[PDB]
């Protein structure tokens, strides 16, 4: 998809890591009140992923992330596994005590 | 079985090419509802024009007709008209109507889509003014981009299958694949053009196409990839001897793909080799001193 | 290497108190085996299309699985002992033995 | 189910497309107060010019009348005057005035917008010159760019909803449209054209627009996308047999949408399938091999 | 040499400080083993400089 759309791995990352934040634009008085200027920008839906802009023609037609990749949800990389009673692998936690207490 | 996928573009068929031009100079009268990007069928009216370059020759033909000219004094004044430009078609109207031809209607030579259109209402047409460029797409072309390095991966026996994201519902049918003589200097890629049957024009020129390639290799010993243990100095596989005795053996890897490596030598067809649990076993034989023994037995 | 063939993280989704990782990568099939890496597709700056093997040689090899170091220099140990036996004499026989052969 | 809004653009009608050129060489006398970007209507004067060329023949005619030549003799010289290129109306003027026509006036063939205009005072004029390019915009055009992928769908769409920011009220339900045979290469989109009426001249060529599409495909086999274990090439799903154990199953995929993938085959309706690629380790847990561990 | 080759001081530094690192590309299972993907890139010979 990259070769076909003229987008590079390098480009996608820079585009991705520039579309997932929130912005504050100071405040703005009105009615003697204090109105705060919030700005959305966090990723929430998977659509917000699919709709990361990578390339925009002079025409007005953009090229989104959904055009160069799929956005599946999966596990991470693990350093250790936990298994319970042989009949299933699960997650838990240990409680560690303040040394002297 | 070598397997590798490549990107590809659906393109117009370049053997379906027609750049229409007027046989002589004149001026446009009518321009039919049409433009670049449209799809014209063989016969579609492109525009009407008035060409005066032949009026003088035609009248001299009708003159003789009424003045009892010779049968051959006509065939000769009609080729004088033939190689002047006037289309044999528009000529057959001349003889079958005995009237002078002044206004002609240019039509689309082939079934296809207009990619160019330089003449519009109000202009004067010239010998070079390309009235309309029409490119076909029935046996649609699709070209893949093969990296110069992986070039060896394609041969005659190579099997190909196309797939277009735009249409996951259409089974494609390649009829001729070719490996162009040159390599795109711009991308360092070998050009593999193959034409596919586009009976119902569901495969538009410009859309992506994925070409998966299958290539037969030299006959070799074949084992699963999970079987091969590679330590970058020795290539071994744990054998399951007759009695059930796990005995490691050194092999020589050739190439691998599709989760199946191929040894150039080191085994013998019929022999058994472990796949699952291969790690623990190899480790056990490493502790056992087996791997040490095997390597020492030479 | 880092991002394409590795599960390299590159972002985080802010979901209430929760925070999950976002990582870029090729399809697993493109990185199954060593050979696969030698045919790893790269879209060069000049929109050229090549494989990883065109800009590098990849080779399998063994090596360290963990580097234990003491005092900021690399130090390999030597575990010598005896079942029962004496102590205050052996280490002396060695401080002169090793440094004399 | 689908719910997308493609980007589109307002543009001139290319079937309303005039390019005025002089029938014969000459020299511009006067050029009317027009220029690129102006609105003109059929009949609007463009420029005056003197064209010497038809003088020779116009004489031949007028002379014939001075000595009453044959009917077919005049019918002849008038035709040589047309074939030689000369407005059927300027010839009509010749016979009326009975005086040689030296000055002429080019006028807008159809109403529209002067997009090109390269002939001004003091200049000369050639047959290849362009005194004025006029493009209409009555049935104004809109061309949306639909993602190549859903080509299998938009081919058989019932109706779209054309909206435009410039005029938030001129929103209508486009029911007829022509899907072009070409797909953009820069982007990978389809071209969808549609003629919206412009009596009020509100949709000016060069404004952004939107083509909404709310539709659903034909009934297919549907599984949660979170249940499709996909490697680069090979890919399956995890079925749950009657006894409640795990068994991989090679499946073919049609296309996903909003968290559900349409399946082409591999499994029949009903079969229970786990919805997790979370039974393998994202960091190289060779999917092929990890799927094997689940069966014996 | 800069003027002659169309390279700027600014360019050379950015190019230099982008060719002297090592990279890790996660791991890659095969033979039930864990193969680590190392990538060279440190400066060693003066050739690596040139």
């Amino acid at each position: 998809r990259l070769a076909q759309y003229g987008i590079s791995l390098a480009e996608v990352k820079s585009a991705l890591d520039a579309s997932n934040q929130e912005a504050g634009g100071s405040s703005i008085e009105l009615a003697e009140a204090e109105y705060m200027v919030r700005a959305s920008g966090y990723l929430q839906t998977l659509d917000d992923f699919n709709h990361i802009v990578l390339k925009a023609s002079e025409n007005g037609v953009p090229v989104y992330l959904r055009d160069v990749a799929k956005v599946q949800i999966g596990p991470e990389m693990r350093r250790g596994i936990a298994e319970l009673n042989g009949e299933g692998e699960v997650a838990g936690g240990v409680v560690i005590l303040r040394s002297g207490k | 079985t070598f397997a590798q996928s490549f990107p590809a573009n659906v393109s117009y068929n370049e053997y379906q090419y027609a750049i229409v031009q007027a046989r002589a100079a004149g001026f446009i009268d009518k321009v039919y509802p049409l433009t670049v990007g449209d799809k014209v069928q063989k016969g579609t009216p492109l525009l009407d024009l008035t060409i005066p370059d032949w009026v003088e020759a035609q009248s001299e033909y009708l003159l003789l007709r009424e003045t009892g000219g010779t049968a051959t004094q006509t065939e000769g004044i009609l080729e004088r008209l033939r190689l002047a430009g006037m289309p044999e078609a528009d000529i057959r109207r001349l003889i079958a109507t005995q009237k002078i031809q002044t206004r002609f209607t240019l039509k689309a030579p082939i079934d296809g889509v207009i990619t160019a259109f330089d003449l519009r209402a109000g202009m004067n047409i010239a010998k070079d003014n390309v009235v309309a460029k029409i490119q076909g797409m029935d046996p649609v072309w699709v070209t893949a981009a093969i990296p110069e390095s992986i070039a060896w991966l394609v041969k005659d026996a190579s099997q190909f299958t196309l797939t277009v994201p735009a249409r996951p519902d259409k089974t494609l049918t390649i009829r001729k694949w070719t490996l162009l003589p040159g390599v795109d200097a711009a991308t360092r890629t070998l050009q593999l053009r193959l034409e596919v049957d586009n009976a119902d024009e569901a495969l538009k020129p410009g859309m992506n196409a994925w070409l998966q390639l299958n290539t037969a290799s030299e006959p070799m010993l074949l084992i699963p990839s999970q079987a091969l243990i590679d330590t970058g100095s020795e290539q071994r596989v744990i054998t399951v001897d007759a009695d059930g005795r796990f005995v490691p053996k050194r092999v020589a890897v050739f190439q691998a793909s599709q989760g199946v490596t191929a040894l150039r030598s080191g085994l013998a067809e019929g022999e058994k080799v472990v796949s699952s649990g291969l790690f623990l076993i190899d480790s056990e034989a490493n502790i056992s001193g087996a791997l040490e023994r095997m390597r020492s037995e030479s | 290497v880092t991002s394409a063939v590795g599960g390299a993280m590159v972002g985080e989704t802010v979901e209430g108190i929760a925070r999950y990782p976002i990582n870029l990568r090729y399809p697993q099939s493109w990185r199954d085996s060593p050979q696969a890496l030698r045919q790893l597709p790269i879209l060069t700056p000049m929109k050229q299309q090549i494989t990883l093997a065109d800009v590098a040689d990849i080779k399998v090899s063994t090596g360290p699985s963990m580097l234990k170091t003491e005092n900021a220099r690399p130090t390999s140990w030597i575990y010598i002992d005896a079942r029962d036996r004496d102590m205050v004499s052996v280490v002396h026989d060695l401080q002169k033995a090793i440094a004399e052969k």
